[PDB]
């Protein structure tokens, strides 16, 4: 209750200190060993809702994937083996974008160019606008498929970047998945990015370690 | 203090705002720490770019102070004005 | 003689809100005027003039837990309506530069003033009045 | 029951909605009627 | 790795997204029909739909436009200003290709305003650039008309006012007054206002506003306005409808409580619920084929269990076995023989439900007769589902002379309850409009309602000591936090089952120090604490100790 939040000289040298490769061993171990069948069964149920998930894209409904454990093996498997091919083999090979949030080293101008050369016939906000002007009189046909890993990522995070991903769902023919980790990602997006997102939101909790995310951080500053 | 009726506008809180104005612009009231001008321009440009939080906070919560003491008010404003006696404390 | 007796020279239910909008700004005003000391003391079981100070997101939250109208929690609504109220130049931030709402470094502050949250709490029919 | 927990907890459209009776308990209250009825 | 680079694009019978209902009993020929039934009600929703919005649009850019080029003879040279109310920065302006003069939008976002010699440097920078497509300071201003020969007319678009430094802006607008010399310059201001002219009033200089007030106009072009649009929506929804599908109480009261609590983006979000409404009726109902009633034909014995389950049918049984009605009618619905109640069906599936038709004409004699437009659709199809109409009616005092002619009575025709939307289940409020901070909160504390020879004693390390930080104070000493969760840990069982693995020889390695246990608690434990950094949950007194934390959360706030 909101009770327990008004009613609330040892050093972390006085642990044994653990290296670094010590570190991984162990973490690598109880991750592969420990409770391995449950949640590959629990990751084995979760795949039926493909269907679903691929109907809902195909209807324009943003995804967004939450919940504690890791959300990159998830998308990516989806996005590979089920989403594009299908697409392909329905509407007669549909390029995948992937954006890595859990690089603090991104950078917005970079994914942009990817986007315009995979988007665009031969002040970015003033690209979307043609791009969105263009893709009126376009069928309403998947083209590219867009998948953003923590979308609440420590360069991701900051206005601009969300202010760019939200012009792009404007477009029918984009297809945007993504991901976040923090309790608080709501308090990020207003109702002007909310109406441009047009999120569903799912709640995927697997309990999945994050073991590519914590290569971004040292936990020898701990 | 006035004799009441047998059957001095308090002006509001909105048109007081040019008055508070004209009485920063005329150098009686300043900020807090309010540097002034600078002595070269190198620190100028310095100080063109840094925003104080005196440009953020609202208009009626900026902190300001006084050049002019209430003594010398007192010695200036004339004794015929209404206010003079409310020019001690 | 009403031409006369208002200035006019100013530009022009004063701000539409939903009542979680309503609520947590109320809440957050609270919050920027009233000492942490006194949270427990008055909403537990158990200053006009100045400028507003800085408070945390988890004191905002249990505020309006405790004065919203059997628990309403904290869901994507109550979020994105405080969003909105940071959009509006309702709630003040500590940032200028490269605005990231989940940097554990930002604090949060009222921009609303006493004749506004007066007229807001009357249209709630909430006393904050009796609160200081 | 756990699969029905699971699908309510994600928001899939598979569970099903209880607006009707359910199978069980229509099928019990038909036996109980027609057990008697002859 | 192409993991460890920023971004990076991958390359790789015809399906159908419905999938088999009746456990699969469900024909090829029935799922086509249902997926074509299902696109040609959306897509004759959608005709309706982009088209009120394109009106809307092109409404907007018409006044728009009107008030930009509304010439007044105005002796005195001054601004021409337009406050867009409510208005985002997603709206956009054409302007006139006039022969004699040239007209240039300019874009100003307040990162583009940092200070006045910015502003003007981008400002002719950027009126540079359009004059350069025609075949930096006040100087190109006043060349201007030598160096292209044509008079210029600039619009500003201020696309973001609040966050703009506001004296920045208030000597930049002392700065462009100095334009008015040249006597071949026109400027007009664009202001995109979120809240009200209280904002502008209180933080710009009073004799700014003066300067701004001479020549201004004020418009409203938010989303809503008088449930003007809305009704039309919600209208437009009925119609594609035909009356093969009815609305519940249940679910107009979910969506009136939804739209109240956004004020300024309702249309898009009642959009949202109808559209996956439709969706998930169209995906779990297989009595959707049946909307034409050629298709009744198809009919099975399962597709008779849901008729037998239909509460109508429940009551009507127990009806007949009440009223003495003759066994053999009991037992041939029983034997489902004769089936004589799948014409009753059929009738049902002919019969057109008065509701749309009055509730339509109701709201024409409001808008055209009574002449009242302050309404909510929603609320009035609401009061007609519950009955409750008269009520509904009494708030407008006209109504007298009408409530015989308005006055509606409903009908709960049998097997209607199949061709209904209602929030039942709670789907469409789990994936729309989620506690998502007390669904993960939950999780971590109910974390048998996710998960389905460690593993069956010992919960996920996250859960377990999300545990004890709602048992934590809110300032940890990290060594004390540490030391209670290895208390909690079984101690010999994971030294067991690190001891089970024979070829790991690295496992075994530091199995053999007798610090293991403590090792291997400390490396858990910083995980699970970058982890809750990651999440939010927890916050580092770093700058002072990293060996302190402060709590993020709480639970049921």
């Amino acid at each position: 209750t909101f009770e327990g939040y008004f009613d609330q000289r040892h050093t972390m040298s006085m642990a044994p200190d653990v290296t670094r490769e010590e570190f991984s061993l162990v973490s690598n171990f109880f991750n592969e060993n420990f409770q391995k069948r449950p949640r590959q069964k629990l990751f084995e149920i979760q795949k039926k809702m493909f269907p679903q998930y691929w109907f809902e894209l195909t209807q324009g409904f943003s995804l967004l994937f939450y919940g504690v454990g890791s959300k990159r093996n998830f998308l990516e498997e989806f996005a590979i083996d089920y989403l594009s091919p299908k697409i392909a083999y329905s509407q007669l090979s549909i390029p995948c974008l992937i954006l890595n949030g859990y690089n603090p080293s991104c950078n917005y101008r970079d994914v942009f160019k990817e986007i315009t050369d995979l988007l665009v016939p031969a002040h970015v906000i003033l690209q979307i606008q043609k791009m969105i002007d263009f893709y009126k009189n376009q069928p309403l046909d998947i083209k590219l498929i867009l998948v953003v890993h923590n979308l609440d990522g420590p360069s991701i995070r900051k206005n601009t970047f969300q202010t760019m991903l939200s012009f792009l769902s404007v477009i029918r023919q984009i297809a945007i998945v993504a991901s976040t980790d923090h309790i608080y990602a709501p308090l990020l997006w207003d109702n002007m990015k909310a109406q441009n997102y047009n999120f569903v939101f799912h709640d995927i909790s697997n309990f999945e370690p994050s073991t590519v995310e914590s290569t971004f951080q040292d936990v020898m500053k701990m | 203090r006035i004799p009441t009726v047998a059957p001095i506008k308090l002006w509001l809180k909105k048109d007081v705002k040019n008055v508070w104005e004209n009485l920063v612009q005329l150098d009686f009231f300043t900020e807090k720490s309010a540097v002034g001008l600078r002595d070269n321009a190198t620190a100028a440009f310095y100080a063109s770019n840094y925003q104080f939080q005196g440009t953020m906070i609202p208009f009626d919560l900026r902190s300001y102070q006084m050049q002019i003491i209430l003594q010398e008010l007192r010695r200036i404003i004339p004794k015929s004005n209404m206010y003079y006696s409310w020019t001690q404390l | 003689i009403k031409l006369f007796l208002s200035t006019d020279d100013n530009l022009s239910q004063t701000y539409d809100l939903s009542i979680i909008s309503k609520y947590l700004l109320i809440a957050s005003y609270i919050c920027s005027y009233l000492e942490p000391r006194y949270d427990a003391s008055i909403f537990s079981r158990k200053p006009r003039y100045l400028q507003p100070s800085l408070f945390a997101i988890e004191r905002l939250l249990a505020i309006f837990q405790a004065i919203f109208p059997s628990l309403m929690k904290a869901n994507i609504e109550v979020f994105q309506n405080l969003s909105e109220l940071h959009t509006l130049k309702l709630i003040a931030t500590t940032m200028n530069k490269n605005i990231d709402y989940l940097s554990p470094k930002v604090r949060w502050k009222v921009n609303v003033p006493w004749e506004i949250i007066k007229e807001i709490s009357e249209s709630v029919h909430f006393n904050i009045s009796d609160y200081f | 029951r756990y699969d029905e927990i699971i699908f309510r907890k994600l928001g899939s459209m598979l569970q099903t909605t209880n607006i009707l009776v359910t199978d069980d308990q229509y099928n019990i209250w038909k036996k109980r009627i027609e057990m008697d009825l002859a | 790795a192409d993991a460890q680079r920023s971004h990076y694009t991958v390359y790789p019978d015809k399906h159908i997204p419905f999938v088999k209902l009746l456990s699969g009993k469900e024909s090829e020929v029935n799922v086509e029909k249902r997926w074509e039934l299902y696109h040609q009600l959306h897509s004759h929703f959608h005709d309706q739909v982009d088209h009120i919005i394109d009106n809307i649009e092109a409404d907007l850019k018409a006044e728009i436009s009107d008030l930009l080029y509304s010439e007044t003879t105005q002796k005195r040279r001054c601004f021409n200003t337009i406050f867009l109310l409510g208005s985002d920065s997603t709206t956009k302006i054409e302007l006139k290709d006039e022969s004699s003069r040239y007209n240039v939008l300019i874009e100003l976002t307040p990162k583009e305003s940092p200070n006045v010699r910015m502003m003007l440097r981008r400002s002719m920078y950027k009126l540079y650039s359009a004059a350069d497509a025609e075949e930096y300071d006040l100087s190109l201003v006043e060349n201007f008309k030598r160096l292209f020969g044509k008079d210029l007319a600039m619009v500003f678009n201020f696309k973001d006012v609040d966050s703009i430094n506001f004296n920045t802006l208030d000597n930049f607008i002392i700065l462009l007054k100095s334009a008015f010399k040249y006597d071949h310059v026109k400027i007009s201001l664009i202001f995109n206002i979120n809240t009200n002219l209280s904002n502008i009033e209180k933080n710009l200089r009073q004799s700014t506003i003066r300067l701004l007030k001479r020549n201004y106009h004020k418009l409203d072009v938010s989303s809503n306005k008088g449930f003007k649009y809305g009704n039309q929506i919600f209208q437009s929804f009925l119609d594609t409808v035909d009356g093969k599908l009815n609305l519940s109480d249940r679910f107009v009261e979910f969506i009136l409580s939804k739209m109240a609590n956004n004020t300024n983006h309702n249309l898009q979000l009642l959009t949202k619920m109808l559209d996956y409404s439709l969706m998930s009726y169209f995906f779990q109902n297989a009595f959707s084929v049946f909307i034409d009633p050629v298709n009744v034909d198809f009919l099975n014995d399962d597709y008779l269990k849901i008729l037998s389950r239909c509460p109508t049918f429940m009551f009507f049984v127990e009806g007949l076995i009440k009223q003495h009605a003759p066994a053999d009618e009991i037992l041939s619905l029983l034997t489902n023989k004769n089936r004589g109640l799948e014409e009753f069906f059929v009738e049902f599936l002919v019969r057109e439900n008065p509701i749309n038709g009055h509730a339509k004409f109701v709201a024409r004699f409001l808008e055209e007769e009574l002449n009242i437009t302050n309404f909510n659709l929603i609320e009035l199809y609401h009061n007609l589902l519950i009955g409750k109409l008269d009520s509904y009616l009494d708030r407008w005092s006209a109504c007298k002379e009408y409530k015989d002619r308005l006055h509606f009575e409903p009908i709960d025709t049998i097997f209607q309850e199949l061709f209904t939307l209602d929030n039942r289940s709670g789907l469409l409020t789990q994936s729309i409009f989620p506690s998502y901070k007390s669904n993960i909160e939950d999780n971590l504390l109910s974390w048998e309602q996710v998960l389905p020879d460690l593993d069956k004693i010992m919960a996920p390390v996250l859960g377990q000591l999300f545990k004890l930080y709602r048992e934590a104070n809110m300032t940890i000493n990290i060594y004390d936090f540490y030391i209670a969760f290895r208390e909690t840990l079984p101690k010999e069982e994971i030294l067991n089952f690190i001891r089970k693995d024979p070829s790991n020889t690295k496992l075994l390695e530091l199995a053999e120090t007798p610090d293991a246990f403590d090792k291997v608690a400390l490396i858990l434990f910083m995980q699970a604490i970058f982890a809750f950094e990651n999440m939010g949950l927890i916050k580092f007194q770093s700058t002072k100790s990293y060996d302190l934390v402060e709590k993020c959360v709480w639970r049921g706030i």
